[PDB]
């Protein structure tokens, strides 16, 4: 148990690695998951909602008491939330009208304030919304896509955790779902120093596939597919992609809380499904590693786990 | 009216 702390913000990072037992037989490589869920506020974007505003403090561009603008319909805005919350910043968060009442309820727990947008415009009228507001008043805007703070964080916390996790074994395949691709850049640059012969993946939408150089399309695995090339992606540091259809990690997923007693989000089980077909293809002995960015108990409310 | 949640 860690020695107390002065600051919830503290406790993120250092989260732990299960081994799978069920859902991948003994033919297959063994496969790991990272439980990024295990950070204070939920998911893995409590690392870079502190290291983007840490950084933006030490930089001079904000302190304690400012406001910060994101446009954020999911796990950014809560971890941007929790993260104002911990260390004395405002935060406000521009998304379509269509949000819940319950999501609603989380961000203003935390005291962050919603600026909404029209529904039928998505994602790129709240984006909009926030570069207004931005350059009307002044906000500073993390920039999750484009803050290079993002990638930083996973090559100086989640990468060498796996590095310390995995000391007396080797990687040979890395894989991560791509949101904004800091996950996959930063923990991928550090296992390719460590383990040069490694593989690393990323896995996107069958139904968004933009890095495999098609279009953007509706989809469901939430966390994953932007619909652009993000700024913090290093297009350069995957070997391949792999897609993973809206079903198929849904029923991961279902299968993983089942048989693992391991319930995190959808993203999650596409990461997993991933993660045993390139197991499969490796074969027994070696090792492959990927991240689960959420807790399934965060989407009670989408077909995910309605039975 | 593309939508994700990230």
């Amino acid at each position: 148990a860690q020695k107390p702390v002065d600051n919830i913000t503290q406790i993120i990072g250092g989260t732990p690695v299960v081994k799978l037992r069920n859902v991948v037989d003994d033919n297959a490589a063994d496969v790991y998951v990272k439980l990024e869920y295990q950070n204070p506020g939920g998911s893995v974007k409590d690392r870079i909602a502190l290291a983007m505003i840490e950084k933006a403090e030490r930089e001079g561009k904000i302190k304690p008491g400012d406001t910060i603008v994101e446009p954020t319909s999911g796990n950014t805005g809560i971890g941007l939330a929790f993260v104002c919350a911990a260390k004395g910043y405002k935060a406000v968060f521009t998304m379509p009208e269509t949000m819940s009442q319950e999501r609603r309820n989380l961000l203003k727990a935390y005291g962050a304030e919603l600026v909404l947008t029209p529904g039928s415009e998505a994602m790129k009228g709240a984006i909009k919304k926030a570069k207004e507001l931005k350059e009307e008043h002044g906000y500073f805007e993390p920039q999750q896509f484009e803050n290079p703070a993002n990638p930083e964080v996973h090559e100086l916390t989640t990468g060498p955790e796996l590095l310390q996790q995995f000391e007396g074994k080797t990687i040979d395949a890395f894989l991560a779902g791509v949101g904004t691709g800091g996950t996959l850049s930063g923990v991928g640059k550090v296992l390719k120093k460590e383990y040069p012969n490694i593989e690393i993946v990323a896995i996107e939408p069958e139904a968004s596939p933009v890095l495999s150089g098609g279009e953007p399309g509706p989809h469901k695995l939430q966390g994953l597919g932007a619909g652009f090339i993000p700024g913090t992606l290093n297009t350069e540091i995957y070997d391949s992609i792999i897609k993973v259809g809206n079903d198929t990690a849904m029923e991961m997923s279902r299968r993983v809380a089942k048989e693992e007693g391991i319930l995190a989000g959808i993203s999650s089980g596409a990461a997993i499904y991933a993660a045993i077909q390139k197991a499969k293809e490796l074969g027994k002995g070696k090792t492959v590693v990927t991240v689960l960015p959420s807790n399934g108990e965060r989407y009670l409310s989408t077909p995910l786990y309605s039975f | 009216g593309y939508m994700f949640y990230i």
